[PDB]
């Protein structure tokens, strides 16, 4: 500590972190002081854009990652890592090792769609297929359109929340292609069968990459590296952070036991004498 | 003075001890018999918490609360006067003793079998000090049709 | 199915879940469906009142929760729980796994000041003793004040992130009894040394337990059960877990490489022979 | 690097690890070669006794260590961190992430038992009361005695995997009071 204060002495750092200058007197985020975020009101989308991004997003953005964090929060407790956050509860564990259990189910299968509806769209529109010939694709090589398909509501009886942010996009975005050609594609598929409309699920994904690649500060090289490197994925574990924690809190405040899951669900199959 | 009835339609109890499958049968008998409300107000568990216990009127699920003393037991629930008491041989004499010091109790159905002949003596002499009507040991307990049914008696 | 749907069977069901009705015609949020929630321009603080308290907090609330969550997102690298997510970052794992290995540090030193911050003073204030009594009360017992006390900024050197936390509940709160409190043991403190200003661990404890006591629609039993049972663990996770994913995108931005934290800041230890 | 080799920078070390010396010519474990550990022919409850513990440990209880270890392994899938680990594993995850939501329900209600019915049991032995005083202390404060219960097989219809464990601790085992305790 003396002879790098006086610097006669080199140490490589590890651990380049370029965000959140923590030492001096105030917590600069990306580059903006605490005290900046708190003058200018930018809500936790302003904060997304800082810690995440690094880059002050407008201020229809920080709206829609706000709007795209309120709808991905909880979805009722029958989904797989709600379940897993109710079943660490119920053993009485912890907020976080409640959380943590249920939220290591978010991969592929459980809210891996934002991620797979975003670059499955991004690959069908930076090639340049018209939609009707991206359907047929799609269909010749297995593989279902991810964030298109729905199990109830269908035609005019629509998500309800695909569209408030499907109205929010269409009037406070310019220049919003991706969006254009995922709802051709609905319109493809809704004529396949009266499902099959946009998921909440595929549109946050095309309006999250029609977001970083149509407006400001986001050139084309990493509008098109947040994807690979899993901002969706980042959007959807912080918005249903919210969800697993309330379910959490819920489920610690009703007082609830252990769960045992009944042995007449299981169906032992078990070999004959190993 | 003991009492001249003893069930009614608007009698309710405390059923002492996580013996679910009685309460239960009771609130099905409650349910059949075109009752109006469940009679059995509280449970009291001295072994687990305080907390609600998930039971069956008809169709519809209810809540009754289990407790973990008699006191608050009593507290919350002024209109309780029977007590179905399923504990052990060797712990329904204290408890019953400890019911016998509330004032709403009128009546107490000791469901045990094997309690000593000396403290059930101890047991008779001080309910008939306190006017309560104590229901004979080793019992099933005693069925009023229409009304009221203690715990196992009768049957599914 | 066929036994239920005409009514002729019972089965206890399990998984209480007082929170987020899915199915039927729209996603209902504790009692708010979501077109409500979206069109009562209520944030994410909004609807952390209603998956978490299940109570519509009013809107000075709502943003004050928007703001606790902003300043409890990222505080640099170095701290423990960003030290585990960048760790587990470099080793190329995953987002849900990176966040989630950070995630699991949030405990009783890295984090639970929060908590135990807002209990300790909660528990001098609804017993009720004078702060030159509880000061001397935690002195005679080992047990630093926790909540109280920086590093660096204190006095003529503010935080810069109390101050305007301290500025919206002052402004934007009626009737604040327990920073009111606080604030009389900061001013102990700080005439005992000129550091051991309110630090924001302390301050988020406080005027969060005056949020919950103080506003509508709590009465003082559930004020007091949600901080027993930890929603004030799961502000401080919910808000830091921007920060971690921050450093987990940013550290697969730099595209940098496992660590392995060099033998001359080990120091083993082991025994003889045995 | 080149001023600490030939020593002109004193530096404070952190992480203290009185365990497995990785660097030099053998993986030394606790202070035991790699090389002594097959030699010496001792199991993984040996490796056990030299990670966790520090010390090597007498043969009998190496081969009671792998003994605890077979009958806390699996027991069925209907229990709580196990239903966690297929939960995860039916969404596809991982084995990593599988293993680990299972294993985060490993708390006080589900496996926090062997601890608790540790702690209960050394907590009245080392106290000095006699059994029938211990159970009747336990009865007076609520408190079910932790480690003592079955819901199925207790008597003359036994557990056969706490008898195991209680022949083995009868059998290669010298002077084992606390057990006498627990089965008075
Ligand atoms: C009562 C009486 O007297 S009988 C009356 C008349 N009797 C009859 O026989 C009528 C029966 N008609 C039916 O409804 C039949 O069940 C059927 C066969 C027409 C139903 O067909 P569907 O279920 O729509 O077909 P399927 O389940 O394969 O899916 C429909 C399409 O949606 C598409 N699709 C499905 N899931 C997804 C997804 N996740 N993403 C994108 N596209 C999808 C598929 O590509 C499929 O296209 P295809 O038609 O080219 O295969
Ligand atoms: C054909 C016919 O109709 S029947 C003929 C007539 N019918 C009758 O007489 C009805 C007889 N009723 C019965 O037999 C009932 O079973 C009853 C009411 C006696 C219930 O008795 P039990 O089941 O033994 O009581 P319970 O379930 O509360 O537990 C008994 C003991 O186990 C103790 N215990 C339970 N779990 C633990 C544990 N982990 N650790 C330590 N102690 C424990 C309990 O504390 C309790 O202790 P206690 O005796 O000091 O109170
Ligand atoms: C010109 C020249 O330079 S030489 C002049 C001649 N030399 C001298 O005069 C010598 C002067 N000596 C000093 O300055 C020394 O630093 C000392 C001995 C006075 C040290 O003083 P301090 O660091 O303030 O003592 P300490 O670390 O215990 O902190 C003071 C208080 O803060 C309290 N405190 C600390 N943290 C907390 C906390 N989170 N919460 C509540 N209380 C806290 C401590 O409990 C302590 O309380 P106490 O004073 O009742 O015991
Ligand atoms: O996000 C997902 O992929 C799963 C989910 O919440 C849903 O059932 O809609
Ligand atoms: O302990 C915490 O809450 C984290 C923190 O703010 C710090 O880096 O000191
Ligand atoms: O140790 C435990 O509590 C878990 C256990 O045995 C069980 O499967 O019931």
């Amino acid at each position: 500590s003396w002879a790098r204060e006086l610097g006669l002495i080199r140490k490589p750092a590890s651990f380049m972190t370029s965000i959140c200058d923590e030492r001096g007197q105030e917590l600069i985020y990306a580059g903006m002081p605490i005290t900046e975020v708190f003058k200018e009101e930018m809500g936790i989308g302003g904060v997304l854009g800082l810690l995440w991004f690094q880059k002050r997003l407008p201020k229809y953005s920080c709206q829609f990652i706000e709007m795209c964090l309120m709808v991905t929060a909880d979805h009722g407790p029958a989904v797989s890592g709600a379940h897993n956050t109710i079943i660490c509860a119920r053993a009485g564990k912890d907020l976080v090792s409640s959380l943590t259990s249920g939220l290591l189910t978010i991969g592929d299968r459980f809210g891996g769609a934002l991620d797979a509806a975003a670059k499955m769209f991004s690959k069908a529109f930076d090639s340049g297929i018209i939609p009707m010939e991206f359907v047929n694709k799609m269909k010749k090589e297995g593989k279902l359109i991810m964030g298109i398909g729905h199990r109830v509501k269908s035609i005019n009886n629509p998500d309800m929340r695909v569209q408030i942010l499907k109205d929010y996009v269409r009037q406070h975005f310019p220049a919003t292609p991706l969006l254009d050609y995922a709802l051709e594609v609905e319109k493809i598929t809704t004529s396949k069968k009266p499902n099959l409309i946009l998921n909440v699920d595929g549109l946050i994904g095309v309006a999250f990459v029609d977001m970083l690649r149509n407006c400001g500060s986001f050139t084309r090289e990493e509008a098109d590296e947040y994807i690979d490197i899993g901002a969706l994925n980042g959007i959807f574990v912080l918005g249903r952070s919210m969800g697993f924690i309330g379910h959490y809190l819920d489920q610690k405040r009703l007082k609830q036991g252990l769960y045992r899951h009944p042995w007449d669900d299981i169906s032992y199959v078990l070999p004959e004498h190993m | 003075g003991k009492s001249t009835t003893l069930f009614s339609r608007h009698t309710k109890a405390i059923v002492w001890g996580m013996q679910t499958r009685a309460v239960q049968g009771m609130l099905d008998f409650d349910y059949v018999c075109s009752r109006d409300e469940p009679s059995v107000a509280a449970m009291v568990y001295p072994f687990t918490g305080d907390h609600k216990q998930k039971f069956y009127w008809g169709h519809k699920e209810i809540l009754i609360p289990v407790f973990k003393n008699m006191a608050d037991a009593m507290r919350k629930h002024p209109e309780v006067d029977v007590l179905i008491n399923f504990a052990s041989l060797r712990s329904a004499y204290d408890s019953t003793m400890e019911t016998m010091n509330y004032a709403q109790i009128r009546t107490i159905a000791i469901i045990a079998e094997g309690i000593p002949e000396a403290l059930t003596r101890k047991l008779i002499k001080k309910a008939d000090q306190k006017g309560v009507t104590i229901i004979g040991p080793a019992t099933v307990g005693g069925i009023k049709p229409g009304c009221f049914k203690i715990g196992n008696t009768g049957g599914m």
